């Protein structure tokens, strides 16, 4: 129950990221052209770029942006071993200046991303090399100062990573990250409150075919967990809780319609649908039916 | 080793390469190359049996030339096409044989001029194995490689001088400018040398299973060493549509790797064009990443975004240089209209809720409706359920009080009795009656024993809008006999009734006697129906073992009505957190969470919790005046829920002898002192950064006209900082 309506923007790279907002005012593209630009929707809806720059001399390798509570921030990782992340400025256009680095990893960063909201300010990355790590500032008003908190070494070529999605007092710290390098790919890590040290909970053993992406559908505090994983096979899994604390696993659904591996996993706000492209040029969007089966509910070419 | 080429001026030519040639042309849709591309056969020639080595032509001009170089050694230059005009027919056919006897490997084109030909051959005796011809327009341009064996060479294309000449176990820079002037570097790896065209300085090389590349400029050792592979390779080349891709074919494999060497990690790919390994593929140098393969069985397989969400349920599309957006043809959409009708903010009339939910569903009707009889009722223990309510005839006699006072508050709870001690159910009746329910109002006077003002009202709904009628006629049939011809058919045959109340009805006419065990384990009915008839005719033991098996379904599935039976407590967070799980609508349960909680149940964490992530939801939605509205229902059923006092003016000198009730404020654009007698209008502004402040309609005005801190020898902008 989707019509596609072509959206007039012209790319003159290749696509190497994309990234949005809370109140999605405007949105980050990362080219192939080792530069970055923003196009923002305009009050009629016309996406116009006002922003443009190029982060590294490598080409692209992720970008995202944080949360509207605390200002513009936005973020980005290269193949260069180093993360940018440029801030506006708007003296009246708006000039994205960087206000700090991120090159502590002597490789690739394979992702970049922040953490919720709820716990402050804390953006990490995952490394190729089987490398995370978390900085976190001093203070929001100091745009220059991020000190990395604690770092996770996952053994294995990190490809996607994600964090715990909920914002339950109960919901404590996790994250999960996937592998790329027949073993486990997900690794669900917590750092425990009283150790206050990220510790692992559980590998996702049900899957051994390379990890391309690793994400946690909207939570909007239900009382099980739900998250996607980017492999040859789209499956559906979920967490349910029962040092680190026990859990029930059980798999949702696994459609496998692209006949391929995806590229990378995607859902909805409210977390109702959970969108995936695979490798046949084809992304396959899953609702969940009234007897809790998932099913893919969208077809895009 | 056969391989697929194309024609270098024309894409829709495609050949593959056996001991018959077979030449194509791609058409729109004879070979099916895709599902909608038919090639079809030019021509087919078999001109060199048992064929080693080929090679193409540097010139449009002739078109359809490959060359024919059989075991013999003889070199041919045939041409496929329709050949009426060429532009050398003098070299058409041209007989060119070496000296001396050997086989030849691979054939290769000078790029940069066609008047040449160069080719490797076998090593001879104790003589020069690479001599190449001048292609011009019975001798030949220059030869080289005295006593070696070349696998396979080039001219660079950089240079018309520029070649690569490969030894046994060596690679020899040869250069055309001086044939005494080469560089030789020893090397295992002579075969598969394919080379970036964007990278020209760039070589690779594939022996057998393992692939080195190496820099011309470091040309000492291989810059970096490929994975290596069971299978033999059977081609290398690099794609030149695609930066920094190269594609690797190994014999007998199914699966073609192709590494992204453009990092400099390199990303390998794996591309399976079909279930059996083809030999060889081409890359097209004029399509952007198209490649061809050849399927052993004269198959020819041809093979070649970014996706996010939005807060109002829509999804955002990219591909390449181009971007969709998508939008429904959702519970985020339902809960964002529901909010769009102002939903659940009635107070006055609480029935009008469900109506303004505005689509169907008897759940969520059934919902409000429990509440509304519980409003009145409570105009505390009401909202514990029937749970709690419920803690503390031999014969069918058809012609009220007798009922229990707690029975008959819970009937009226469920709607069937009003207010007061008056047991009638006229009231119902009538109201059933306009509601036009008729065969509800029918099993309600069954259930309040009126048999014949149940016929009545049948025969009045018959009157209204045939079946009725014949159904009554059955309803005249009021037996109670054991050994019953009416009751041993018709209590099988009702089965056949679409209506489920008249077929409940049926079965308790003609159930046994007080074993009303199909009453309770009807699903299709209503359930305070069913609950209604439940208190008024089963007994104490009976109905509270009934009324404890619902309420465990009930929990267990999650439906909207079992919160009328469970009712506002514990038991009602645990139906609450089942019915999110079940669907995940906030907003409803928000608002029911808020019917009258009390402060214990208020404090449930996953009430808390619940209201919360419903606050976060509607901030996100940007609905500015409705986040408000539900802060203010927050407050005014509950005063824990009282917002902080937030901003508290006592700081810097404080000091005495002035004060309001030195000074505090003064206004920058007016110097008088605020609190003196658009009301908004006279407020007064105060700046986080700018450290200053001044009246509200002077500050406007003068931010509207101005645009710096009007505070004296000031820059910092006041207003202009958050750029609403
Ligand atoms: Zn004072
Ligand atoms: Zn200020
Ligand atoms: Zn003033
Ligand atoms: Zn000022």
């Amino acid at each position: 129950m989707f019509v596609a309506r072509s959206i007039a923007a012209d790319h003159k790279d290749l696509i190497h990221d994309v990234s949005f907002d809370f109140h999605g005012r405007r949105m980050a593209t990362c080219s192939s052209d080792q530069s970055v630009k923003v196009w923002d929707k305009s009050e009629s809806g016309d996406w116009h770029c006002t922003a443009s720059w190029k982060t590294h001399s490598g080409s692209v390798w992720r970008v995202t942006w944080a949360h509207p509570e605390f200002g513009q921030v936005l973020a980005s990782c290269s193949f260069d071993r180093t993360a940018a992340v440029w801030e506006e400025i708007v003296g009246g256009q708006s000039h994205w200046v960087k206000r700090t680095t991120l090159v502590d990893s002597r490789t690739s960063v394979t992702d970049v991303k922040f953490a919720p909201k709820h716990m402050g300010l804390m953006l990490a990355t995952c490394s190729a090399d089987g490398i995370v790590r978390i900085y976190e500032a001093p203070d929001v008003m100091n745009l220059s100062q991020w000190s990395l908190q604690h770092e996770i070494s996952c053994k294995l070529s990190c490809s996607c990573i994600s964090w715990n999605p909920s914002s339950s007092r109960a919901h404590s710290p996790m994250i999960a990250v996937g592998s790329d390098d027949a073993m486990a790919k997900v690794q669900i890590f917590e750092y425990n409150e009283n150790t206050r040290k990220y510790a692992k909970a559980e590998t996702l053993m049900t899957v051994t075919d390379p990890v391309h992406d690793i994400a946690f559908a909207p939570n909007l505090g239900r009382s099980f967990h739900i998250l996607a994983i980017a492999t040859k096979d789209v499956r559906i899994f979920t967490l349910k809780p029962v040092g680190p604390t026990k859990f029930e696993i059980h798999i949702v659904a696994q459609f496998d319609n692209h006949n391929s591996q995806v590229w990378r996993v995607s859902w909805n706000i409210t977390g109702t649908v959970l969108a995936s492209s695979g490798d046949d040029g084809c992304v396959r969007l899953w609702k969940a039916n009234y007897m809790d089966n998932w099913k893919c509910t969208g077809i895009l070419k | 080793k056969p391989d697929i080429l194309w024609a270098p001026h024309h894409v829709d030519r495609f050949v593959v390469c056996d001991s018959e040639l077979s030449l194509y042309h791609v058409e729109s849709t004879s070979l099916r190359l895709s599902e909608d591309s038919a090639a079809t056969l030019l021509s087919i020639n078999s001109d060199t049996p048992y064929m080693k080595c080929v090679a193409w032509y540097l010139n449009y001009d002739p078109e359809c030339l490959l060359a024919v170089g059989q075991a013999n050694g003889r070199v041919v230059l045939t041409s496929l096409g329709q050949d009426h005009n060429s532009k050398f027919k003098d070299l058409i056919g041209k007989e060119f044989v070496p000296k001396h006897a050997r086989q030849c490997n691979t054939l290769a084109w000078n790029p940069l001029d066609s008047n040449w030909l160069a080719a490797g051959l076998d090593k001879h005796r104790a003589d020069f194995s690479v001599l190449i011809w001048d292609i011009c327009s019975t001798k030949p341009l220059y030869e080289l490689g005295q006593n070696d064996a070349c696998l396979s060479l080039c001219w660079l294309p950089r240079d018309q001088k520029l070649l690569l000449a490969g030894m046994h176990r060596n690679l020899a820079i040869f250069d055309l400018r001086n044939t005494s002037q080469k560089m030789f570097v020893n090397t295992k790896a002579v075969q598969g040398v394919t080379v970036d065209p964007y990278f020209h300085d760039r070589v690779a090389s594939f022996y057998e299973g393992q692939v080195a590349i190496w820099d011309l400029r470091k040309f000492e050792k291989p810059v970096l060493t490929l994975t290596e592979q069971p299978k033999p390779l059977t081609k290398v080349a690099w794609c030149p549509t695609r930066t920094g891709l190269l594609a690797t074919l190994t014999r007998d494999s199914n699966i073609i790797r192709l590494y992204d060497m453009q990092h400099t990690t390199i990303i390998e790919r794996s591309v399976q064009p079909c279930d059996n390994y083809i030999a060889s593929f081409a890359w097209h140098p004029t399509s952007q990443n198209r490649m061809i393969v050849v399927t052993p069985n004269r198959t020819m397989s041809d093979f070649t975004i970014s996706l996010a969400w939005s807060p109002i349920t829509s999804l955002m599309w990219a591909c390449g240089r181009h971007l969709y957006e998508c939008t429904e043809e959702d519970i985020a959409t339902k809960m964002r209209l529901r909010a769009l009708s102002r939903y659940g903010l009635d107070t006055e009339q609480v029935w009008r809720n469900h109506i303004l939910a505005g689509n169907e569903d008897p759940q969520l009707k059934s919902l409000w409706y429990t509440l509304h009889f519980m409003k009145q009722y409570t105009e505390s223990l009401v909202y514990a359920g029937i749970k709690s309510i419920v803690k503390s005839s031999s014969r069918h006699n058809w012609s009220i009080q007798n009922l229990n006072e707690e029975r008959i508050l819970a009937l009226q709870l469920c709607g069937w009795i009003k207010k007061g001690t008056d047991v009638d159910v006229g009231p119902f009746l009538n109201s059933l009656v306009q509601e036009g329910e008729w065969e509800r109002a029918a099993a309600v006077a069954l259930f309040n024993l009126d048999i014949r003002r149940a016929i009545q009202i049948l025969n009045e709904g018959a009157s209204s809008e045939l079946n009725l009628n014949v159904v009554a006629m059955a309803l005249s049939g009021y037996t109670d006999e054991k050994n019953s011809l009416w009751r041993e058919m018709c209590s099988t045959l009702r089965l056949q009734l679409n209506n489920p109340y008249l077929c409940v009805m049926f079965a308790f006419l003609t159930s046994e006697t007080g074993s009303y065990d199909g009453v309770l384990y009807e699903n299709k009915v209503a359930v305070r129906d069913r609950v209604a008839f439940a208190c008024k005719f089963l007994s104490d033991t009976q109905l509270n073992r009934y009324i404890e098996k619902l309420t465990n379904e009930m929990k267990e599935a999650g439906n909207l009505e079992g919160i009328l039976l469970t009712g506002l407590t514990k038991d009602g967070v645990d139906l609450m957190e089942s019915y999110v799980d079940r669907t995940g609508d906030v907003q409803t349960a928000s608002y029911c969470m808020l019917q009258g909680s009390p402060l214990d149940v208020l404090k449930d964490e996953r009430v808390q919790y619940w209201i919360e992530n419903y606050r976060n939801l509607l901030d996100a939605w940007r609905f500015w005046h409705k986040r408000a509205e539900f802060d203010i229902h927050r407050s005014k059923l509950d005063p824990s829920s009282k917002p902080l006092a937030q901003v508290f003016v006592s700081c810097n000198f404080c000091g005495k002898s002035i004060s309001y009730s030195k000074p505090l404020p003064r206004c920058a654009l007016c110097l008088i002192n605020m609190g003196t007698p658009a009301q908004f209008n006279n407020w007064f502004t105060w700046c986080h950064n700018c450290r200053h402040g001044g009246h509200a309609g002077h500050m406007l005005s003068w931010f509207r006209d101005h645009a710096e801190c009007p505070v004296s020898a000031c820059t910092c902008k006041c207003m202009q900082l958050d750029t609403t």
